[PDB]
RNA sequence: GGAUGUGUCGUCGCAUAGACAGCCAGGAGGUUGGCUUAGAAGCAGCCACCCUUCAAAGAGUGCGUAAUAGCUCACUGGUC
């Protein structure tokens, strides 16, 4: 209908096809194609397979769309590396498990252009640092 | 609140107040200024209203205490057949004296718990912290 | 410090701001008066192990620990003093403040680092080498362990007046 | 109970290393942190505040949204 452009940060979950929740009007409020994301972000799906990749999406006008997928924030593949499906109640009360430094290797080598950093171990103590309001302690520090 | 057992009556006199004017138990401490009498529930007024500012929930000590009489004849009778039956109870609290002590949270937890107490008085307050220290 | 007066008659100070006075050497004993600014400054400065001394308005300086301070209950300020002038090699029974260090590990789990006595009387460490103050980890406690005056501390040559099993600073259970 | 009324004493802090305020720009990536939830993603309630870099930037404070997003400050630098 018109051209008034957008900046739309979001998130959307992997190999679905979301309900009313999530999008539907949430972005194609200002104008955008919702047939090519249905079967165009659920077919990239089957490349990183289980976890809530984030997603952005910029507007243009008409029925314009550009978007960008992703790095998934293994809070499912660590959430996994434990015990329970659902997180803890609270990290300081009740825990949940204790990853290797090597799982720390999954998160900082597919968040290349994501966590800012240069060295490696920044970019592990980055969501390392992360693994501890998940409730987990680490399997590491100095030594060892 | 109320005691358990006693003697049942009273009367009343002031000059200032005894002790313990220091600050024991806690770290922050709300002072009286005036000559007050204080009641059962004026008192479980403040123990309820800092009770829920503090959340889980603080330590709080109620360095004052009930234990006087105080009567009201029974409403419309001319005076004469008895004194009063025993209408409620009531803390002497005389000026300098302490009332209530605090700690396990920090100061800006003490201005305001004891704000919120103090609204609830028949008296002018002051809170304050330790250094009286005669005996600890 | 300084004072300038020691008669029976305050009204040589009071309103000019002075603090009525005593201080014994124990064959030496002497009543006076000092100004209350610098003995509230100290005071809070050295507290009742400060140590500090007395330059009499005659030149005469002097060893001073302070022992009792006596105030005004109602404007809650201070109008006396009572001090002890050390001696050399032995002192007195020195009152010193428990404190804590450390994030302890008994808040983690919703305790309280309560401190069941504020204050300590000890013995003896010989009055010019005397603790301020004192150091209780409390990391190791979790929630039910106190600390009795066994487990305290101490600096050496110095003895606890205390009973080294009665409760000092113990971590209390939430709500 | 409330008040930058107006005089007096005193505490405390801040800056000739640039201050309180005026205007200028960031006010960041993990991270919708976890719990909770019809959704809470800074912000309805329950335990916790960890890192990436930095001239600086804190699971942050308000208005907000059913929830988003979005607007201001805590700090940071130019100015005076």
């Amino acid at each position: 209908m018109r051209r008034v452009a957008g900046i739309v940060k979001l998130q959307l979950p992997a190999g679905k096809a979301t309900p009313a929740p999530p999008v539907g009007p949430a972005l194609g409020q200002y104008g955008a194609n919702i047939m090519e994301f249905t079967k165009a972000f659920n077919a990239q799906t089957a490349d990183k397979g289980d976890a809530i990749i984030p997603v952005e999406i910029t507007i243009y006008a008409d029925r314009s769309f550009t978007f960008i997928t992703k790095t998934p924030p293994m809070s499912y593949l660590i959430r996994k590396a434990a015990g329970i499906g659902k997180g803890s109640s609270t990290p300081n009360k009740a825990k949940v498990g204790k990853l290797n430094w090597d799982q720390v290797l999954e998160i900082a080598k597919t968040k290349m252009p994501d966590l800012n950093a240069g060295s490696v171990e920044a970019a592990a103590n980055t969501v390392a640092g992360t693994a501890r309001s998940m409730g987990v302690t680490v399997e590491g520090g100095p030594n060892a | 609140k109320r005691t358990k057992f006693r003697k049942q009556f009273r009367g009343r006199m002031t000059g200032d107040a005894k002790g313990g004017d220091y600050v024991a138990f806690g770290d922050y401490g709300l002072i009286a200024m005036e000559p007050a009498w204080i009641k059962s529930n004026q008192i479980e007024a403040c123990r309820i209203v800092m009770s829920r500012h503090f959340r889980r929930g603080g330590k709080i000590y109620i360095r004052i205490f009930p234990d006087k009489p105080v009567t009201k004849k029974p409403a419309e009778t001319r005076m004469g057949k008895g004194k009063g039956a025993v209408e409620y109870w009531v803390s002497v609290v005389k000026p300098g004296r302490v009332m209530f002590e605090v700690a396990g949270v920090t100061e800006e937890q003490a201005k305001e718990a004891f704000r919120l107490a103090g609204h609830k008085l028949p008296i002018q307050t002051k809170m304050v912290k330790r250094e009286v220290y005669d005996e600890a | 410090m300084e004072l300038t007066a020691k008669p029976r008659t305050p009204k040589q100070k009071l309103d000019e701001s002075m603090i009525a006075a005593v201080a014994y050497n124990k064959e030496n004993n002497v009543s006076f008066a000092l100004d209350r600014k610098a003995f509230d400054r100290a005071f809070r400065q050295q507290s009742t192990t400060g140590l500090f001394d007395i330059t009499v308005e005659g030149g005469e300086t002097f060893p001073a620990l302070v022992k009792a301070v006596q105030m005004d209950k109602r404007k809650r300020a201070p109008i006396h003093v009572d001090f002890y002038m050390v001696t050399y090699g032995e002192p007195v029974e020195v009152s010193v403040p428990v404190h804590t260090t450390g994030r302890s590990q008994g808040e983690v789990q919703g305790g309280l680092v309560d401190i069941v006595v504020h204050n300590l009387q000890i013995v003896a460490p010989g009055p010019r080498r005397i603790p301020q103050e004192l150091v209780v980890d409390v990391t190791k406690m979790n929630i039910g362990d106190h600390i009795t005056a066994g487990d305290i501390k101490l600096p050496e040559g110095c003895t606890l007046a205390a009973d080294p099993e009665l409760t000092v600073v113990s971590v209390l259970p939430p709500r």
